[PDB]
RNA sequence: UUGUUGAUUUUGUGGGUGGUGGUGCA
């Protein structure tokens, strides 16, 4: 019903408002049968569309999106719909520096146990949503903690006593977006994801480093991705070459029941 | 503790010209330049590479060495705070001509063809890009002070005048004037070449410094004053 | 048969040659997935000797062993995607093994270790981890990707997501972990297990095939010592130590309330709180861009 | 780009 | 005093311009130019880019003509990229035109010593590493090496030590020349330095930390 | 295999060397 109620129903009705209250619903189950944790997702297009046609509020709206999003939505084949449906959301020009930056937060926290395809999407993603709001690159860089050759002593001083005394203050039980603190945060888990062991994942994690010339990132090209498309483009290499071998010598390759390559594994 | 500018990407400062008065910059002038051009083909007169020539000319060949004008614009030209685009380069012949110097030129380091490019520029008045969009080394029409910035200090470099720290002189002088500074490119000779157009004459270090080494000593104190590294 | 036909011999049999250096990979492989649980310390010695010589066939014919096993991890994909564990055997293993002893684990791009990590990491995500076999054959994983890395130090988010749910699925859920997605709630771990004895971490790979409560303690206490080598070559130099080791802080913590007497995840825990003491979390600076002339 | 001491090109 | 390599108690700036690209040729022998000879090294193979000797003038002018040379506080040592070592007298005045330095270094490498009437110029025996004092700070110039202030540098820096620096007067090369005898490479300028500008820069450092002034 | 000759070479596999070198000395 969910699926189709965007297209196929709410257009047919004399009067769709009346489906806010199920849509409310939908939007608002949590239920612990994880078949069900789905629902909200699916209730969100029906839900949009109708906000869009007549300017309703949903109350607390960007809370419960923020709520929404957890490990669970990077694997749910309907991501792809949801992405699709965040641009929009985050394409609004009322979005409050902190909203902006509590999501990205969260979202390099999800990046961090996420799959190199999960990885893929997210960086563009994240690109994308930090140039939409410039205030957000302290985010990526805090200026106040570069140490400068040029700084006087007293400023280096002050420096190592603020790098001391400095603590995360993003907390990730909280769910109000614009409470979470995330703005005077920082994205190391990005910078961990630069030694992702993927190189071309890595490379995309390095676009961090680098400046942001490039204006925007088509996520089309990204979100079409998983294990398959990697152990596939392997499996049809256009370049074929001996391979580097091991110097070392290792006696035996498992442990037993001199040199052991697999301690741990028994023989 | 603070949010990042709009657009923190480094961008290529801009390239000083005389027609900009306003910002502020370190003006450098090798006065005194010894650059004369003679047909044998044009040839930039040398110390060395031409003796007979000079006498007949009469003029006396201590004072033709153009190496010493080459080695301070290579260490004007290559110093950090032309990189920075902090700095221009003026030229007095010691015919009287005045040479513009862009900061993007990139003057060759081998004598020969520095050579082969002032007679080029004596005789053509002007050299132009490989890329021809600009025109690195123009000659410019005397006297200096109306290319100088609106508000300027301008100083020479003395052997008997008191001996000062360049990093202190720029800190104490304003921000919105501009630092100009007279170098004799001469081997020997009384340091008034430009006694008419400066206010006040500086030494540098007590011991007698080259015309490269002083040039080089003064742009370096400019760049830790400005913080330029 | 290599005496039989040396290169020197005749015309064609270093193409003869390099066919066998993929010929013996399959062999070894092939060895391995027969039961030796009768005869091991005999199936130790023909498997090491096996092995030693295909460091000599491969030392000359590299190119031949790269297309035969590069057919292999091939071949290992195709049997996933229909059968999924059930194509997995030991010889998957130990292939994946020979690969680390010959090829060049340490570095960027590789034609054979690349493929062998994303496949071995889509085995750490994709597989259930619903049995005390599946378990084990992950716990293994681990190990070998482990020992991929071990000059290379990159990171693999996979290793932390199947620590976790691994770490949580011999607690269950404790209604504080539903971030983890749990495949079998019923490995829970008994209460009476006394946690204090002696046993032995390492995994036969035989009883593998065959696969009770001390089985589960052994394989579970090898992932543990997985866990704590990851954090002491890995995760420490990574600038987000602290976000990686939360989750599992929170794990471990677990351990300890539920197992008292239970050492191991209190004697991680203790370094972790060593490590993040001394690491400094100052905020990250990656846009300093270099001034432009 | 010429960068340090390259010089500029010879024909 | 003129410092001699001799003596190694006394602190001093030690200048090292290695890969120094000099070399002679005879058709008599004379140093080899870019400009000067490009179809005779054509026919020796050598690409015309790595044959200019006057890199390291520049830097020998500037580096000689220096203050603290003149308050005799400096010894330049020049590495042949053919792996000669060359020891430079701080009271010698190289010739200011490029082609008289030629002749000059034509005469050190055939010759071997300089003597006008102790050697100007004197060829000496590697490696570099015995000549130097005994105890003393050892730093290569690297562009990639983080930027760190020379006055600040020599100022924590200890005062019976004595500072090497390690300068590459090759036009184009990886800055590993001298890797195996100093201990930390370091960055002197944000930007890219030619050979020249930096020893300027670095003199002007120690210069104004140990106020020679 | 040779410019008619006869095991000198030819094919594959391994494989070291600056060397009709120069120059200064006793």
């Amino acid at each position: 019903i969910l699926l189709i109620l965007h297209k196929r129903i709410i257009p047919h009705f004399h009067t769709p408002t009346k489906l806010m209250d199920f849509l409310t619903d939908s939007y608002n189950l949590q239920s612990s049968n994880k078949n069900a944790g789905v629902v909200p997702i699916l209730a969100l297009n029906g839900l949009f569309e109708l906000m869009k046609r007549f300017n309703l509020e949903y109350p607390n709206f960007y809370m419960k999106l923020y709520q929404i999003i957890n490990p669970d939505l990077m694997h749910v084949k309907y991501r792809a719909r949801f992405f699709r449906l965040m641009d929009v959301f985050l394409s609004s020009t009322h979005l409050s520096a902190h909203l902006v930056a509590s999501f990205i937060k969260k979202l390099a926290r999800l990046t961090l146990e996420s799959p190199p395809s999960a990885i893929v999407t997210v960086i563009p993603f994240i690109y994308n949503l930090i140039r939409k709001h410039p205030n957000c690159m302290i985010m990526l860089h805090n200026p106040a903690f570069i140490s400068n050759p040029f700084q006087t002593p007293d400023q280096v001083a002050n420096l190592k006593t603020l790098k001391e005394n400095y603590v995360d203050p993003f907390d990730v039980h909280e769910s109000d977006p614009e409470l979470t603190h995330a703005l005077d945060s920082s994205l190391w888990e990005l910078a961990s994801l630069m030694e992702h062991y993927h190189p071309n994942v890595a490379t995309l994690a390095k676009i961090f480093a680098q400046p942001f010339k490039k204006l925007s990132y088509n996520m089309e090209d990204f979100l079409d991705w998983n294990y398959d498309s990697l152990l596939n483009a392997e499996s049809s290499r256009k370049l074929k070459t001996l391979p580097t071998l091991e110097f070392e010598a290792f006696t035996n390759v498992f442990d037993n029941e001199g040199n052991v390559y697999l301690p741990g594994v028994a023989w | 503790q603070k949010a990042l500018p709009a657009s923190l990407v480094p961008q290529a400062p801009p390239v000083l010209t005389s027609k900009d008065k306003i910002t502020k910059r370190m003006i450098v002038v090798l006065a005194m330049a010894s650059l004369e051009t003679h047909k044998i083909k044009y040839v930039l007169l040398n110390c060395d590479d031409h003796q007979g020539l000079l006498k007949k000319m009469g003029r006396d060949i201590s004072e033709a060495r153009p190496d010493i004008t080459h080695q301070c614009l290579l260490t004007l030209l290559d110093s950090p705070i032309n990189k920075a685009g902090k700095l221009q380069v003026y030229i007095q012949t010691s015919r009287g001509i005045l040479i513009e110097v862009n900061p993007t030129v990139r003057i060759p380091r081998t004598f020969k063809r520095f050579s082969g490019l002032m007679v080029q520029l004596l005789h053509k008045l002007s050299i132009r890009s490989v890329n021809s969009e600009e025109k690195l080394l123009k000659v410019i029409k005397n006297p200096i002070t109306d290319h100088l910035p609106t508000k300027c200090r301008k100083v020479t470099l003395s052997f008997d005048a008191p001996v000062i720290r360049v990093q202190d002189y720029i800190e104490k002088l304003d921000d919105d004037e501009s630092i100009c500074v007279f170098v004799g490119a001469m081997a020997r000779g009384k340091d008034n070449f430009a006694d008419e157009y400066v206010d006040e004459k500086v030494g540098l270090s007590n011991y007698p410094l080259s015309a490269s080494v002083a040039c080089s000593k003064f742009c370096h104190g400019a760049e830790d004053a400005w913080n330029i590294l | 048969i290599i005496k039989a036909y040396q290169p020197k011999l005749a015309e064609g049999n270093k193409e003869k040659l390099g066919k066998f250096t993929a010929v013996l990979l399959r062999h070894i492989i092939f060895l391995s997935n027969q039961n030796y649980l009768k005869n091991v310390q005999s199936f130790k010695r023909t498997q090491n000797a096996l092995i030693s010589i295909l460091k000599s066939l491969s030392e000359k014919y590299n190119r031949e062993l790269s297309e035969e096993c590069r057919d292999y991890i091939n071949e290992m994909q195709a049997r996933y995607k229909k059968n999924h564990f059930d194509a997995l055997s030991n010889g998957d293993l130990v292939f994946f093994s020979i690969i680390g002893i010959l090829f060049s684990t340490s570095d960027q791009y590789h034609l054979v270790i690349t493929p062998a990590l994303i496949l071995m990491s889509q085995f750490l995500e994709q597989i259930k981890f619903n049995s005390l076999k599946r378990i084990a054959f992950g716990a293994v994983l681990v190990r070998i990707v482990s020992q991929y890395q071990r000059i290379s130090k990159r990171y693999i988010p996979e290793v932390v997501y199947f620590f976790q749910k691994i770490l949580l699925t011999f607690i269950v859920k404790p209604l504080d972990f539903e971030n983890i997605r749990l495949d079998s709630y019923e490995l829970g771990l008994p209460l009476d297990v006394d946690f204090t004895k002696k046993r032995s971490t390492i995994i036969p790979l035989h009883t593998l095939s065959t696969m009770p409560v001390d089985q589960c303690v052994s394989v579970l206490l090898n992932v543990m010592e997985s866990l704590d080598a990851t954090i002491s070559t890995v995760w420490k130099s990574l600038p987000a130590f602290n976000e990686i080791i939360l989750p599992i802080q929170q794990l471990l913590s677990a351990y300890t309330s539920k197992y008292s007497d239970f050492e191991k995840p209190r004697n991680i825990l203790n370094k972790v709180e060593k490590l993040t003491k001394f690491t400094e979390h100052i905020p990250l600076a990656l846009q300093n861009h270099k001034p432009v002339s | 780009r010429f960068k340090g001491d390259d010089d500029i090109p010879y024909k």
